[PDB]
């Protein structure tokens, strides 16, 4: 049950795939909808911006 | 700025005792070095002040030649020495900072050290 | 000593209680400044008054005190539990006693 | 160096000159130049502590203040230069290093087997690595 | 503060020498100034190149240094039939202990010794007053006539400008990429509000 | 005119520490959240810093300490100063002094802040005398000898007239005012920021950032430089005017600048929160050339 | 993997700020000082200089790729032998007897 | 692999004596030579090669 | 055997042409020149250059 997947979840990661994906941090501004931003934003100071 | 004094000394009548004063956090030379006594539900009485510069003790009234007063600045740290113990002079000694302001001293004591207790019984 | 103190002295929590000190001519009279100590049971005396008028840093607005000629004195307002300790003044002399201590008086909150 | 008559000076590979004559005496000298910029710094993480032991790679003990020239430096440089805790390896001269005699895994490698780690009083030590467990 | 049209006096021919370090003589009028600086001076003509920055000579090392990133220009015309007569009063120094700083001036007139005399208001053995005069005559030659020569030294965006060049401000535009001036800044983009 | 100071106890100075004080803004652009390097003069960290009074005690004796001396002058200095009634009224920057070289003079005469760069011929002990008249509670000032002669002069500003308290107050030092003076290519840098502050008698622990003040083209050759101070005058001081004064309690720290690295760290207000010495000690030498405050 | 291209990234953006000897790092400052029979004199001093950076960061990602490439080979080996069935290999699907 | 790790540390050290078009191959020439206008420029080529 | 200083040629106003590529003129006593040629012949002011 820790490694299958379960329906509970909208994404199909296991327990384990998700405490994975919970342990890896960026040094860099991540890769989440950054276009959507730094167009017609106040805050358009970071790093993927730039 | 921190005065960390020795520990607690248990002696005998007639033996003797030195008593160290670590200064840290200021310029050591730059501030005079002062001794105060209490005797344990006494008032405090002063015994005198030392030099940091010239090393020069200045006693006062009755601690002629018991009491000496040295000091060193590899470590900075004063020295408190007692010879000829006797019962009265049972009592916590304090060390207190003052201004090297020349040959005329001010009355501020800014700060104490924890004290050092010291018992002569038999 | 030569600086003289009285003994004790006693109030009620919150009311206003001066302690009193007298000297001479030669340590008051001559114009050296009359300094103040306060020291909690167990503790090291701590100065609240330095230069006859003047609190250092973190010490409460209740401590005042002034000089007027050979007298000195140092007033309380709005006593608390806190403040059973015994204070202790002191000043310079002349050469021949130099630095002069207080002869000690307990303050008695009820 | 026999230097033949009015040969004066010398150079390396890189040109850099080794050897000179001097004008008056015509006695000959070896050059060594003097600048070291190799530090080396051992020291746990900031969010742990703030200990800070430094390592002079390659340089004896006996002659650290005079090849960095500390005396001319900040007192604080100088206390890194000359202190206690003092010890001289293989890879070079460690100040403020706790040298001890035991053994563990290694930590904080360094070379030549030293490795160092943080140990309770809290401070940087430096001792040489196990291989592991004896057995037979 | 002010707007310092600068299209009136390098297009004009009232000056024989007109050459600029840090920025275009051409490209004066279209940027905002910090702080700008004018010398005067008289020169000989002949020395006028220990004006350039990193250069050497006589003015250079002990009468007026520039620094090796001087940002400016250096205006130098001939004043043969203003200055001359036999006039004396145009002074230089020869001699100094050491070389100038950059944009420094010493109006001391110690009398300057060469060796070991310890000369002391006294005009001994190698003992010398450390000024001279030119003597700028009419009948002169080429490098010799009194050359009027003015320095120009300022600063380029480091401060909210104060002199600027004569060109009027346009209506603002937003949300199209247009070529943008701010105050001699130039670039090209859409300018977007921002709080 | 000029007339010498009696009856003043000669001491040598002190010495303290400065906490990482002297830190100033390398550049007018404006940055934030990001750590930038410079190479510029600098007060280096934990360096000594010459201690002055001008203190003078009650008693029969006391101690009579005025100390305004001539103090050389290297690439670059650092002036902290806690004041409480205002004495400190400027400084004077030159090479000789005595009207054989010309010299600039900062002085703050109560009305207005005048900046002249003349040929001064120098008094040997400066000093500005404020009188305190019991008729009425006036604090006026008096007496203004800085200097004999103004021969020749150059340049020259004086500031909007305004006014201040000049008042005795008794209590501990209220006002510190830091600053920094540098000479490079004939301009005349003056770094300043004014803090409110409370201690008693010693440099104040803590961190601040010098904002540029003036820049000031002068052009003049400057070695030593010495400070200006005030002086009281009242009932309670009697004889001439060489011994009928008193001091009034000041303080203030003067120390010199070095050609160092630094490592800024921009916050994301825009201010100057910190700064590291990269020639300190070797772990903010690290922190220096890994371009990072903390560090694994 | 993460902290490597942050790092090269962000060294890629810092290497504008340097001017590699010209008068300035921005463009526009040259372009707007500056006329074209001048100009183009401190123009490829910023053109050598990036170009260099560029050239430095691509052969730095190439020889990283083929660290990459080496250890995705790896990982489809034991994909391919530890997952999809039993291995006899010693210490190839960790230590110990494998199953 | 020992001789190939010799050869390009001797190749590094020997790469030293080329003055890359500059007056001299030793800096300490140039400084003592000329003046810092042209030293610079020395410099330019010097460190580009290196 | 030259102990000459070289700064006291061109301090001098007794010269016109003063250019020097391979030395820099502020440092010409600071080196040791070895041996020094010293040719010298007359030429028309416009030959100069
Ligand atoms: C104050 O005292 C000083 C001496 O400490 C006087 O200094 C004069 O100094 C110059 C050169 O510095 C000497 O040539 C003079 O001879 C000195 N004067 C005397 C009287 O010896 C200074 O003049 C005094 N100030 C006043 C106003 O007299
Ligand atoms: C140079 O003079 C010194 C001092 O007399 C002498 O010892 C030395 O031998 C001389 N050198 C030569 C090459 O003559
Ligand atoms: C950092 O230190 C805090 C306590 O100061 C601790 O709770 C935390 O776990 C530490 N973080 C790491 C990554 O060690
Ligand atoms: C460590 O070993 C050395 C000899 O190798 C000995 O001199 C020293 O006392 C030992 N130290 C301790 C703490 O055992
Ligand atoms: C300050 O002076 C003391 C002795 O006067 C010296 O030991 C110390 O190294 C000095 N510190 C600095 C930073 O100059
Ligand atoms: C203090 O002043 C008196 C009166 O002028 C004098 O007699 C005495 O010597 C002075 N004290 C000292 C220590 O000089
Ligand atoms: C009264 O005060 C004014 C200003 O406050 C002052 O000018 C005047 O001199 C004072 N009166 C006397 C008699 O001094
Ligand atoms: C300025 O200095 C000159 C000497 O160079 C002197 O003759 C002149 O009188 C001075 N100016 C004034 C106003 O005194
Ligand atoms: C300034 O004056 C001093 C005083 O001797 C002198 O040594 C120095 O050369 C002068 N110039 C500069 C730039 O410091
Ligand atoms: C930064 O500025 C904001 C807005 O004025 C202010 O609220 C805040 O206290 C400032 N300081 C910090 C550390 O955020």
């Amino acid at each position: 049950s820790q490694i299958l997947p379960d329906p509970s979840k909208p994404s199909k990661r296991s327990f384990i795939e998700d405490l994975l994906f919970n342990k890896v941090t960026l040094a860099d501004a991540g890769f989440i909808k950054q276009y959507g931003d730094c167009l017609g934003d106040i805050a358009a100071r970071d790093l993927i911006c730039a | 700025v921190q005065l960390v004094q020795s520990g607690s000394e248990l002696k005998k009548p007639g033996a003797s005792v030195k008593v160290s004063c670590k200064a840290s956090g200021y310029t050591f030379t730059s501030y005079a070095m002062n001794w105060v006594r209490q005797a344990p539900g006494q008032g405090l009485e002063w015994m005198g002040w030392i030099n940091t510069n010239t090393g020069n003790p200045t006693y006062a009234q009755g601690f002629t030649g018991r009491f000496v007063f040295s000091l060193d600045t590899s470590v900075s740290t004063a020295y408190l020495q007692i010879s000829s113990l006797k019962t009265e002079d049972t009592a916590v000694y304090y060390c207190a900072r003052e201004l090297w302001f020349g040959e005329l001293l001010s009355g501020d004591f800014d700060y104490w050290g924890q004290g050092t207790l010291v018992t002569v019984s038999s | 000593s030569v600086l003289t103190q009285p003994p004790s002295v006693s109030g009620a929590p919150g009311q206003r209680v001066t302690i009193s000190c007298t000297g001479s001519s030669s340590n008051i009279g001559a114009g050296y400044d009359v300094h103040w100590y306060q020291q909690l049971p167990g503790t090291a005396p701590k100065i609240i008054i330095y230069d006859n008028s003047n609190r250092p840093s973190g010490v409460p607005d209740r401590f005042s005190g002034s000089k007027s000629g050979t007298s000195a004195s140092l007033a309380i307002t709005g006593l608390q539990a806190e403040d059973e300790a015994d204070y202790y003044c002191q000043s310079y002399d002349s050469s021949l006693s130099g630095r002069v201590f207080g002869g000690g008086t307990k303050l008695t909150v009820l | 160096k026999k230097f033949l008559p009015f040969q004066q000076f010398g150079r390396d590979i890189a040109d850099t000159t080794d050897a000179v004559r001097d004008p008056q005496t015509l006695e000959i000298l070896d050059i060594t130049p003097c600048s070291f910029g190799g530090v080396s710094v051992i020291t746990p993480g900031t969010n742990t502590s703030n200990q800070v032991a430094v390592l002079y790679q390659d340089v004896n003990c006996t002659e650290v203040p005079v090849a960095i020239h500390a005396d001319q430096l900040t007192p604080t440089w100088r206390v890194y230069s000359t202190g206690s805790n003092v010890f001289q390896t293989r890879a070079g001269c460690l100040i403020g290093a706790e040298h001890v005699n035991n053994s563990y895994e290694c930590d904080i490698p360094i070379g030549a087997g030293i490795c160092a780690s943080y140990q309770t009083s809290q401070s940087i030590i430096a001792y040489t690595m196990s291989l592991g467990a004896e057995n037979s | 503060n002010c707007v310092a049209d600068y299209s009136v006096l390098y297009n004009s021919a009232s000056f024989s020498t007109f050459k600029c370090y840090g920025v275009s003589p051409t490209k004066l009028n279209d940027l905002c100034f910090t702080n700008v600086y004018a010398d005067s001076f008289v020169i000989r003509g002949d020395e006028v190149r220990q004006i350039a920055p990193g250069q050497t000579g006589k003015i250079a090392d002990y009468n007026y240094k520039l620094p090796d990133d001087f940002t400016g220009c250096v205006i130098a015309w001939n004043s043969n039939n203003l200055d001359s007569k036999g006039n004396y009063n145009y002074l230089y120094r020869l001699f100094r202990k050491s070389n100038l700083k950059p944009f420094e001036r010493d109006i001391s007139t110690e009398i300057y010794q060469a060796g070991s005399t310890p000369c002391n208001g006294v005009e001994g053995f190698n003992c010398y007053f450390p000024l001279q005069s030119y003597g700028f005559q009419p009948t002169n030659g080429v490098g010799y006539q009194p050359y009027r020569v003015v320095v120009l030294s300022f600063e380029l965006l480091h401060a909210p400008a104060t002199v600027c060049g004569p060109k009027k401000s346009t209506n603002l535009v937003k949300n199209k990429c247009v070529n943008f001036n701010f105050n001699g800044l130039t670039g090209t983009g859409v300018l977007t509000e921002s709080n | 005119q000029c007339v010498n100071l009696t009856t003043r106890t000669q001491l040598p100075p002190a010495y303290t520490n400065s906490f990482t004080r002297g830190v100033y803004y390398p550049d007018k652009v404006f940055r934030s959240s990001v750590l930038h390097s410079t190479q510029d003069l600098f007060l280096p960290f934990f360096s000594n810093v010459t201690w002055f009074h001008a203190i003078h005690v009650s008693g029969t004796n006391g101690t009579k300490r005025f100390d305004n001396p001539v103090l050389p002058f290297n690439d670059g200095v650092y002036f902290a100063s806690t004041e409480k009634s205002n004495i400190i009224r400027g400084w004077i920057f030159g090479t000789t002094l005595d009207s054989k070289t010309q010299s600039l003079l900062i002085v703050n005469n109560a009305t207005n802040v005048v900046i002249k760069v003349c040929e001064f011929q120098f008094c040997n002990d400066p000093f500005l005398g404020v009188y305190y008249h019991k008729n009425n509670k006036s604090w006026m000032e008096s007496e203004f000898r800085v200097y004999s002669s103004a021969n020749n002069c150059t340049f020259e500003y004086v500031s909007q007239p305004f006014l201040m308290d000049l008042e005795g107050k008794q209590g501990n030092f209220k006002n510190l005012r830091e600053f920094v003076f540098k000479n490079i290519d004939g301009y005349f840098k003056i770094y300043s920021k004014h803090t409110p502050i409370n201690l008693v008698r010693d440099l104040p622990q803590g961190f601040s950032a010098l904002e540029p003040l003036v820049d000031l083209p002068i052009g003049i050759n400057i070695t030593r430089f010495q400070t200006l101070l005030a002086l009281h005058r009242s009932y309670l001081t009697p004889g001439d005017s060489s011994s009928g004064w008193t001091a009034g309690a000041a303080a203030y720290y003067v120390g010199y600048l070095q050609p160092r690295t630094f490592l800024l760290k921009y916050n994301e207000n825009g201010t100057i929160t910190d700064a590291v010495d990269c020639a300190l000690d070797p772990l903010s030498e690290t922190k220096c050339t890994l371009k990072s405050f903390t560090v694994e | 993997v993460v902290n490597q291209n942050a790092q090269a990234l962000n060294t890629l953006v810092k290497q504008l700020s340097s001017n590699f000897g010209a008068i300035s790092s921005v463009l526009n400052d040259i372009l707007s000082r500056l006329d074209p029979p001048e100009a183009e004199v401190q123009i490829d001093r910023l053109i050598t200089g990036r170009l260099q950076s560029l050239q430095t960061y691509v052969t730095q990602q190439l020889i990283r790729a083929a660290e990459i490439r080496a250890s995705a080979n790896l990982a489809a080996t034991k994909m391919s032998e530890c997952v999809l069935g039993q291995s006899k290999r010693v210490d190839f699907c960790g230590k110990g007897y494998h199953l």
